[PDB]
RNA sequence: UGGAUGCGUUAAAAAAAAAAAAAAAAAAA
RNA sequence: UCAGUUAGGAACGAUAGUUCACCGUCAGAUGUAAUACGUGAGCUGGGUUAAGAACGUCUGGAGACAGUUUGUUCCCUAUCUACCAUUUAAAAAAAAAAAA
RNA sequence: CCUUUUAAUUGAUUAUGCUGACUUUAGUCCCGAUAAACUACAGUUCUGCUUAAACUGAGGAGUCAAGUAGGUACAAACCGUACAAGGAUUAAUU
RNA sequence: UGCGUACAUUCCUUAAUAUCUGGAACGAUAGAUUAUGAUUAGGUAGUGGAACAAAAAAAAAAAAAAAA
RNA sequence: GAGAAGGGAAA
RNA sequence: GGACUCCUUAACUUAAACUGAGGAGUCAAGUAGGUACAAACCGUACAAGGAUUAAUUAUGUCCAAAAAAAA
RNA sequence: ACACAGUCGGUACGAAGUCGACAAGGUAGUUGAUGG
RNA sequence: AACAGGUGCCAGGCCAACAAGAAUCCGAUCCGUGUAUUCCGUAC
């Protein structure tokens, strides 16, 4: 290796990383991160995401605690769980996966409803929202200490970025995580999620155990352990508004996407217009200078957040629709079939 | 046990590390915490009293009447406002505190029977 | 020589973060950079995996159709 | 100890409620049944 | 066409010197 | 003898388990004391204080001697303090979404 | 519930306690002796050591162990494997 | 000629079991708790009194106001 | 004005 | 078959938190204050419990640290 | 965290307004106490 | 209340070849051998 590479330390620095310095520097960093945002100067509404299943579970348990009875009970009372009991007192409520399914259903319904709402182009929604999947893999022969490294690598990344990350490491036991990621991506694509805007939002490690083997030594017998762990990953499909605000406004673009763009330009698989088309996302320098240009246009009030968002969304959707139509046409399908596919 | 287990676990809330949930360590930490509380609750009265005393002394010195003379004057005048009340008047009722200082001076600075004028002889 | 006491959870967490940064900046960043630079060449084709692998190819896919301005597929011939 | 305290708390939570079932009572099912039989005992021949 | 070391050669002067890692009227980042 | 703004320095051997010493050479500058008689988780193990064995001596003996001898496994992958080395940064991992 | 009783052997921060689980040391110690190629027009890499004949009238000069330790698909499976006349006079059939 | 400083059964709430605290008093269908009554209430070994320890068993889990 | 002999430093 | 301070003593090198006697005080088994910092010295109207009132105990009054120097 | 890692305390809104507000001002919603 | 077994869990009267209730009302989400009231059988 370089032998002069700068290796980072999160707790100490030559420049002075005492706690007061950390406070001041992180105040500066927070200020810069907040100022990096551009916000629309006119919106019609401030819709916020809510989870009906979670709200109903909360109210159900609050009623149980407040009245000592199930909602609707008039004679008997609530019976907490005891040792050996085979009945779940909260069996009527949905499970976590059921709540996730209901969330996906509600997201689909709201997406369909928004297509027939006036002024839908001037509504602020915020960070949270979209569909969520939770995928679990068990029997991984790795320990907490290594799994923490491999998951801290990928947390917060787009799914293809995470797959590229973990594939570059050439570690045999990371094949488990790679299999989980590949299977999750395939499942979401088959269910109809847009792989392009699926991110790894969080992870959870659950121990399962450790198999012990004797190790015979000079004066004692030891026990060497092989771990058994399970990993749960939370994938989230960002809504189109959040995707726009992330990629276009804050310039937080997947490196996999940027690499694909650069490879296309280098191989001349696209026209010369692609350079200006992809300028807002192509490279670090282009992203920085486009962010500067957008900031100046916003401060002169020539930039329009809602119009830019609409243009970005329309271009993305039209590209996807063209892909679908042309892949159908490549099969020799009839005009009636193609038309009916759009209903 | 010296303290009930539930009380121990309730008192060790907010502590660091194993002291929150391990009974062996939580017991020692809770014993020390409650012993400190017991001693300091008995000790804090005089620590508050000295604060009152210092505040009164500064307020009186502002008018050139140190705490010693002020206290003698009030007690001699049959004014039995306590130290906390005097400090409160000093920090929140300056006019009334100045009136108290004036009353104290009127008794402290008594005059001898005969006064001598020696400015021109 | 042996430890005189048990290392605490706080310090173990600190060590986790420090070792993460060490391994990151020493191995993982470099490996990822090399992996992403290798994309400018056709993928490696192992002659010992011929019996089961796909035929050799040079094309590398564009994996974000929403950003593709060109054609995705050609019309069926006749 | 902790196990005895937990078992006593659970028994105190369930034992006072009429009409429970075996799946609700778990390990306390025979004790609950005997308790209800004793409570009924007073109704015999009114 | 060269490398290291001393068994080889040179110096034994400067200390407000050689040198360094935090320009600081910025008093609540 | 007294005195410092305390400045530069004082070599090697025979017998010997030795320290302190004796003797020999060089030099012509005995130095002294403390630091757990500094320092064995840094080294050696010659003396010395286990099992074997021998001489002198004491008892009736097994045995013994602040008498003499010969032989006899010197462990530890350093957690903390200390010290010597050593260290991009505001950022160049991830995240940090306001106003109403 | 309350009441009365119970011989429950009835209250565990501690016996280098017992039976176990799970942390710290730590992602630290631990990795045995020599290795290459398998090819866009022929071939014979290098090294350590030397009983590697398997009918020539001769069971091929031993014992013992593997309670079947060199069979078989890149298998720590399934299946198969010790024939004292050695069965293929199989120079056959095609 | 002063002042600082430790101590409240001043206020409020509890407790006293090897025969002497009023109490041999006032009540009494099973003691409600003393308002300027007294002594008072640090404590190892030792000794003593009391309150718990969510359970089980028992042939006593509806004569109980108002509502239903 | 004192083992003021914890530190500063006072007539 | 305890420790230290004090008074009076025997032994000791008129030595030792030395040894051994006769009496008081604390500790032992007694918190919080002073005496610079882990019993034995000083002091207590000695600690059932709670509280943002008060008192000249020892002992202080330049600062660390509460507490005097009008005209 | 200086801390056997605890304990006792712990920030006192608005005037951030203004077509404001006894004796003098030289009009500042400024000022009155003070010769050796 | 030991008027045993089984029946989705606590049943004298649902089954169990010889007695007697598909008894009624009330039950968060299914069921009830459960609560309350009542009738019947028993030399079991």
């Amino acid at each position: 290796p370089n032998t002069k590479r700068r290796i980072r330390d999160p707790f100490w620095r030559r420049s002075g990383w005492w706690r007061w310095r950390q406070q001041e520097v992180k105040a500066m960093n927070r200020s810069r991160a907040f100022r990096r945002h551009l916000f629309p100067r006119f919106t019609t509404e401030t819709v916020s995401f809510v989870d009906a299943a979670e709200a109903e579970a909360k109210r159900f348990k609050e009623i149980v605690a407040e009245t000592g009875r199930y909602p609707g009970q008039t004679v008997n009372f609530f019976v907490p769980k005891v040792e050996g009991a085979k009945l779940d007192p909260f069996a009527a409520l949905p499970s976590r996966q059921k709540r996730l399914k209901l969330r996906r259903k509600a997201v689909r319904e709201a997406e369909e409803a928004e297509k027939a709402r006036e002024d839908a182009d001037f509504v602020w929604r915020g960070k949270g929202g979209g569909r969520v999947w939770e995928e679990r893999k068990a029997n991984i022969p790795l320990g907490k200490k290594k799994l923490l490294l491999y998951c801290t690598i990928i947390k917060g990344l787009q799914i293809t970025d995470a797959i590229d990350w973990l594939s570059s490491l050439c570690l045999h036991r990371v094949n488990y995580l790679l299999n989980l990621l590949n299977a999750s991506r395939k499942k979401i694509h088959e269910q109809g999620g847009d792989i392009s805007r699926v991110y790894v939002e969080s992870y959870m490690l659950n121990i399962q155990g450790q198999i012990k083997r004797p190790q015979f030594r000079l004066r004692m017998v030891n026990l060497i352990k092989t771990w058994k762990f399970a990993v749960v990953l939370r994938f989230r499909e960002y809504p189109m508004d959040e995707y726009f605000h992330k990629l276009f406004i804050l310039k937080h673009v997947p490196r996999s996407l940027t690499t694909d763009m650069r490879l296309a330009l280098a191989g001349q698989r696209v026209g010369l217009h692609a350079v200006r088309d992809w300028y807002p996302f192509l490279d670090s320098k282009t992203r920085f200078f486009h962010r500067k240009r957008l900031k100046w246009l916003d401060r002169t009030r020539q930039f329009d957040y809602c119009l830019a968002r609409r243009v970005f969304k329309s271009k993305y959707e039209e590209n996807c629709r063209r892909r679908k139509i042309q892949v159908l046409q490549a099969r020799g399908a009839s005009d009636a079939v193609i038309e009916e596919a759009n209903l | 046990m010296q303290i009930p287990r539930d009380v121990i676990f309730e008192v060790v809330r907010g502590f660091r590390g194993r002291s929150r949930n391990c009974i062996k360590i939580a017991r020692v930490r809770a014993m020390k915490a409650l012993l400190y509380s017991s001693i300091m609750r008995r000790q804090r009265q005089r620590r508050y009293r000295v604060f009152w005393i210092g505040r009164i002394n500064a307020a009186g010195r502002e008018w050139s009447f140190p705490y010693a003379w002020l206290a003698t004057s009030l007690w001699r005048q049959n004014i039995w406002l306590d130290r906390k009340m005097l400090a409160n008047l000093a920090e929140t009722e300056p006019a009334s505190f100045r009136a108290l200082v004036n009353e104290g001076k009127s008794v402290y600075f008594w005059n001898p029977d005969k006064v001598r004028d020696i400015q021109d002889l | 020589a042996v430890p005189k006491g048990k290392r605490s959870k706080h310090k173990c967490k600190q060590r986790q973060l420090i070792y993460f940064f060490d391994q990151f900046d020493g191995v993982f960043k470099r490996r990822r950079e090399s992996f992403y630079r290798s994309f400018y060449n056709p993928p490696y084709f192992s002659k010992q995996t011929e019996q089961t692998s796909l035929p050799p190819s040079v094309l590398r896919p564009f994996r974000f159709p929403g950003f593709w301005p060109g054609r995705f597929a050609f019309k069926m011939a006749s | 100890h902790t196990e005895s305290t937990r078992r006593k708390q659970q028994y105190a939570s369930i034992i006072g409620k009429q009409g429970l079932s075996k799946k609700r009572c778990g390990i306390h099912w025979p004790r609950y049944r005997r308790r209800h039989k004793a409570r009924r005992a007073t109704k015999h021949k009114a």
